[PDB]
RNA sequence: GUGGAAGUCUGUUAGAGUUGGUGUCCUACAAUACCCUCUCGUGAUCUAUGUGUAGGGGUGAAAGGCCCAUCGAGUCCGGCA
RNA sequence: GCGAAAGCCAAGGCCUGUCGGGAGCAACCAACGUUAGGGAAUUCGGCAAGUUAGUCCCGUACCUUCGGAAGAAGGGAUGCC
RNA sequence: GGUCUUAAGGUAGCGUAGUACCUUGCCGCAUCAGUAGCGGCUUGCAUGAAUGGAUUAACCAGAGCUUCACUGUCCCAACGUUGGGCCCGGUGAACUGUACAUUCCAGUGCGGAGUCUGGAGACACCCAGGGGGAAGCGAAGACCCUAUGGA
RNA sequence: CGAGUGGCUUGCUACCUCGAUGUCGGUUCCCUCCAUCCUGCCCGUGCAGAAGCGGGCAAGGGUGAGGUUGUUCGCCUAUUAAAGGAGGUCGUGAGCUGGGUUUAGACCGUCGUGAGACAGGUCGGCUGCUAUCUACUGGGUGUGUAGGUGUCUGACAAGAACGACCGUAUAGUACGAGAGGAACUACGGUUGGUGGCCACUGGUGUACCGGUUGUUCGAGAGAGCACGUGCCGGGUAGCCACGCCACACGGGGUAAGAGCUGAACGCAUCUAAGCUCGAAACCCACUUGGAAAAGAGACACCGCCGAGGUCCCGCGUACAAGACGCGGUCGAUAGACUCGGGGUGUGCGCGUCGAGGUAACGAGACGUUAAGCCCACGAGCACUAACAGACCAA
């Protein structure tokens, strides 16, 4: 994929459960697996900010419940490191549901986002209202 | 820039911006700042704080 | 079903024993173009520090902009390039024909060596030339050694020897060039073999950590879940199958770490000065202050503070140099901290 | 409200026991030990001393358990080389 | 302090749960402290470790042999002067 | 089959059971995915009434499953603490020992060799280590068969 | 239908072992095989493209995470370039596990008059040893070559030191009616592996500073104990990874394959001689070890009455012993002291205030106080200690 912008330390693993940061109906996601990635023998899969990411509805509304869809990694409370070497950090781990094309699914997201996510998905940014 | 907590300058290429939930961002200079704001202490009742001083 | 997975550590390393020379030994050398030229020098390792550079790659979405970059800062005082040794080719390859020694000393040279006090420049010379007109001569390289007491953070007097290769044009262009530096005294510096901005392969000792385990020297997993509970926990599973009845030299086994010659190729050279720009508030911590000659390694150096590390220039650079970069900041911030 | 029952509850009170660690030990401190965890603890309870039941016999809320480190028939000597 | 509980301390006893000296004292092992982010993905199995915790107030489901379930759950409080 | 053996021919219930070989039975629940678990179905290889059936509040260091919480169990390991380990003084055993023995790769051989054959390698001695091999040490194999053996 | 190769399945035999060679599965760690799953390079196509399908060379590297089940196998899920198979006593219990198998307890179904059985199911159920030799990983002492110092050579040896993917430009281009949709090449990044390093971020930090519970020292001050910190907060050095840095291009020779010239065979023919090309594979390039390479090496200088070395002393860039490195007055090597640089967070005491209370008394607040306390770092400084001195040596 496009060059980050960031160095980042993956905040998450395959099982981890994490904030829906949209108005699609899912409040909880589950990862089950990471675009791209392989790792190595008994390495957890790992993924972490600007990462797209397969994921299964945890919690939400009955018709978004247990569906299997796409994502993208918006927010994670692991540091990551711009190029002047600061680290930025979030409140919490988020994704916001993505389709075949990578735009958003929903509506309307909810709360900040990296501006180096922004970046990669610009349909996913041209619904952002915090950019960070 | 200057820490959002002690007052005191941020050498650069060094500390950590965090993204509060609003999207709201404070910058610190260090671990120190960042844990002291954790225990929910306020930098101008620390004596030590530029801030305070 | 057994999945698949990379042994634990590299075999190139080995065996993985004491360094020999605390002294770096380069075991290759760049390739003959330029001009004539000694290809290589050499300092003591101080510390880091990082600088606030501009963005120099011409294809990096953002050149032209603010980096941070580690750096490491090494004193390179002057060094004297105090002989000539030539080598003839044989049958049996390369071989020490004839040496080309000097008059002035330094000081404490003889600190390690039985310096010369009765040597004939010319005759040596005049072999060496004999030589080349047959056709058996090899590269040309000088007997070099450092100044330590120019360096007051390190406590040795004693100055480090090493040979270096002097490469460039026609032979008969760097033998005149080889034999002008060391008649003067063989007084040279970092500026006449490197600029800022070039890559360069830098060697040294690693530092040591006496004798450690598998698991720290060879990255093997430490026993996991129950099995780390039984009276085994930093041991691997076994030495080996019933068939072949031995433990093959291949298997993760307790030993020395660390104190290794490692070669690190593409260091990039930030910046070549002078005094105490770098140095940092307090002192860098377990060495001193900088004040005099040094040399802005990007990134990390093999060794612990204090240690001789050698440069050489880079043998297999993977991009193009793009000279002196532009530095905005030195952070001089102390170490402590 | 009083009353204070219970093969009643909690409890490393005394005292009794032993689920798991498959921890420690395994030429041991120990021919059954050590540590933590765990169970019982007013009753078919626990405990001392005295006393009785003896080998095809005892004793057994029964596991072929126990009857002096040994029991699908104790130990000793004899039959016996 | 509810206490014959813990922890600390007297009276009294002891330094004999009887080999010492040395190395910032390495690997490795026993027993243990602290670990970012993820949070059972580990494993036959949360084995091991941990989480909870004392007291008061509020509040407490299915089911039931009407005894119980029940400290269900869940919520709040707690020092000093 | 619409009686026959041998007296009767399985009723209430329960049911793929700690009993169901087939079997991961089929449907559903739950999970991203569930030979598991639970509910239903059930022709039950080979359930069933004191050889007790069914059911069941309370109880349980009893077996299985799920959830919330939590965590170094794991991703993936790090640093630290105490006692050992290491060096020194003193004390001071045991196991084991046909012989020789610096081995390695192949082969051969009663077909699973440090010792035979052919090569390869190999200067002697010592310290620390984790245990690949000596079909390592410990116990005249408990499994299986045999004995005109025992209990 | 016919001919074979393997020794992964199963069967057969009874050759070895019953004075014992401990099971399956898993795990951990190492080596290998090719009948190739991916990656490289090719050939064909019912090959427009993209992509399939089939075939060839090729073992360098990779082949991962999860749900049921002890399972192997297998079924299933999301990822992936691909998630290949097999040998090593079905590698691996003097390495681990103990779920399964496989003692002694118990239950069910079936069988048996019964004791009891079952190649059925089920709950519980024990894993000894101080390494002699050999093997290997690292560390020493000697001898040999044959006075000393410094620098090298390179026979040999090890490496995967690098493998793979995504994205952008090429380009909505070639191709194609359209739908769809490449490549050469140049770039940016990710992943797995590898070696090193701590300025940054993160962990630790039983140095240190602070808060605070119980108890004891009468209170205060200052302390002990509460397990090797009572508990809690912060955290220097150092060590670390979750952090940071670095890990080619290009040559040479080939395989499959594409061809040139070319005869046997006037022609033709990539082949028979000759030649041009051509794979992640082979060799070199690069890194690491390496004078014990018995042809036991080379150079330079110093010395044989003295070069060098040992003991000794102060120390670590080193370290389990040993080894290694530095300094020793021609000196800053260690400590003291003072600055600097750091950690914590505002000391004792006194003064004011303080809900109240006749008063006594009083938790606590402010000031003094960027205070006090502390530091495994740096600098300065010969104040203390590196003294005195013994010895070997061609
Ligand atoms: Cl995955
Ligand atoms: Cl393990
Ligand atoms: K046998
Ligand atoms: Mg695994
Ligand atoms: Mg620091
Ligand atoms: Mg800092
Ligand atoms: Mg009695
Ligand atoms: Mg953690
Ligand atoms: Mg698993
Ligand atoms: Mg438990
Ligand atoms: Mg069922
Ligand atoms: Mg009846
Ligand atoms: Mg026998
Ligand atoms: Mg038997
Ligand atoms: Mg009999
Ligand atoms: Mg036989
Ligand atoms: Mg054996
Ligand atoms: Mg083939
Ligand atoms: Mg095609
Ligand atoms: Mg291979
Ligand atoms: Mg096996
Ligand atoms: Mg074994
Ligand atoms: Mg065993
Ligand atoms: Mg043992
Ligand atoms: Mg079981
Ligand atoms: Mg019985
Ligand atoms: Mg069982
Ligand atoms: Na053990
Ligand atoms: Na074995
Ligand atoms: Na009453
Ligand atoms: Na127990
Ligand atoms: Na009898
Ligand atoms: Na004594
Ligand atoms: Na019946
Ligand atoms: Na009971
Ligand atoms: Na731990
Ligand atoms: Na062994
Ligand atoms: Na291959
Ligand atoms: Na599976
Ligand atoms: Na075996
Ligand atoms: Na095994
Ligand atoms: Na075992
Ligand atoms: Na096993
Ligand atoms: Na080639
Ligand atoms: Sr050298
Ligand atoms: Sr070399
Ligand atoms: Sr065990
Ligand atoms: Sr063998
Ligand atoms: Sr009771
Ligand atoms: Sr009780
Ligand atoms: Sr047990
Ligand atoms: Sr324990
Ligand atoms: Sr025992
Ligand atoms: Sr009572
Ligand atoms: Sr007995
Ligand atoms: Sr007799
Ligand atoms: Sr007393
Ligand atoms: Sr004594
Ligand atoms: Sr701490
Ligand atoms: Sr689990
Ligand atoms: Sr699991
Ligand atoms: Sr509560
Ligand atoms: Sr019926
Ligand atoms: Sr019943
Ligand atoms: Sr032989
Ligand atoms: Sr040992
Ligand atoms: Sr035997
Ligand atoms: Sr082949
Ligand atoms: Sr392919
Ligand atoms: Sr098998
Ligand atoms: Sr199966
Ligand atoms: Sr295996
Ligand atoms: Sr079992
Ligand atoms: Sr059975
Ligand atoms: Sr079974
Ligand atoms: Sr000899
Ligand atoms: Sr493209
Ligand atoms: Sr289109
Ligand atoms: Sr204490
Ligand atoms: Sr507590
Ligand atoms: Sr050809
Ligand atoms: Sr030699």
């Amino acid at each position: 994929m496009e060059a980050l912008g960031a160095d980042v330390t993956q905040g998450l693993e395959k099982g981890s459960l994490i904030t829906c940061a949209d108005n699609t109906g899912a409040r909880e996601l589950k990862v089950i697996s990471v675009h791209g990635y392989s790792g190595t023998k008994n390495r957890l899969p790992k993924a972490g900010l600007g990462d797209k990411i397969t994921v299964s509805v945890t919690k939400g509304t009955p018709e978004m419940r247990r569906q299997v869809l796409e994502a993208v990694v918006v927010r994670q409370r692991k540091p990551i490191r711009r190029p002047d070497g600061t680290r930025v950090k979030f409140e919490d781990n988020a994704a916001v549901i993505v389709d075949e094309n990578e735009d958003p699914r929903g509506t309307e997201l909810k709360g900040p986002i990296a501006r180096e996510v922004a970046q990669r998905f610009g349909s996913v940014a041209s619904a952002a209202t915090m950019i960070v | 820039r200057e820490c959002d907590y002690c007052g005191t300058d941020i050498e650069p290429g060094t500390g950590t911006m965090f993204v509060h939930k609003d999207g709201a961002t404070t910058h610190f200079c260090s671990s120190k700042c960042e844990n002291n704001a954790d225990l929910g202490r306020e930098a101008r009742n620390l004596e030590w704080t530029d801030t305070a001083r | 079903p057994q999945p698949s997975r990379p042994r634990k550590g590299s075999l190139g390393f080995g065996p993985r024993k004491r360094s020999t020379s605390e002294t770096p030994r380069f075991n290759s050398w760049p390739s003959d173009d330029g001009q004539p030229g000694v290809q290589g020098f050499a300092g003591y390792k101080a510390g880091m520090t990082h600088v606030v550079l501009v963005n120099d790659e011409p294809n990096s979405p953002r050149e032209g902009m603010e980096e941070t970059v580690p750096v490491t800062v090494i004193e390179t005082p002057p060094m004297r390039a105090v002989a000539l040794r030539a080598y003839e080719d044989t049958p049996y390859g390369q071989r020490p024909l004839t040496e080309v020694w000097t008059d002035e000393f330094h000081s404490e040279l003889d600190r390690t060596l039985d310096v010369p006090e009765d040597h004939d420049p010319d005759a040596a010379e005049e072999q060496i030339r004999d030589a080349h007109e047959a056709g058996d001569l090899g590269d040309l390289r000088l007997i070099t050694h450092t100044v330590p007491d120019a360096v007051p953070s390190v406590p040795k007097k004693k100055p480090d020897v090493m040979e270096t290769r002097v490469g460039g044009g026609s032979v008969s262009d760097r033998l005149d060039h080889a034999l002008d530096i060391v008649e003067d005294g063989g007084e040279h510096a970092m500026n006449d073999i490197f600029r800022a901005g070039e890559y360069a392969d830098v060697a040294g000792v690693t530092k040591g950590k006496g004798t450690q385990g598998p698991v720290k020297r060879w990255g093997v997993q430490k026993r996991k879940g129950k099995h780390a509970r039984q009276g085994w926990r930093r041991r691997i599973g076994n030495l080996g199958p019933w068939n072949p009845s031995r433990v093959r030299s291949t298997v993760p086994q307790q030993g020395q770490t660390g104190y290794h010659q490692r070669t690190e190729l593409n260091k990039r050279l930030i910046d070549i000065g002078e005094g105490d720009e770098p140095t940092v508030d307090g002192g860098f911590v377990n060495y001193g202050e900088v004040d005099g000659p040094y040399t802005l390694v990007k990134g990390s150096v093999p060794g612990p503070d204090k240690r001789l590390v050698r440069f050489r220039p880079a043998v297999r650079p993977n991009d193009q140099p793009r000279l002196d970069p532009e530095v905005r900041y030195v952070s001089n911030e102390s170490n402590q901290g």
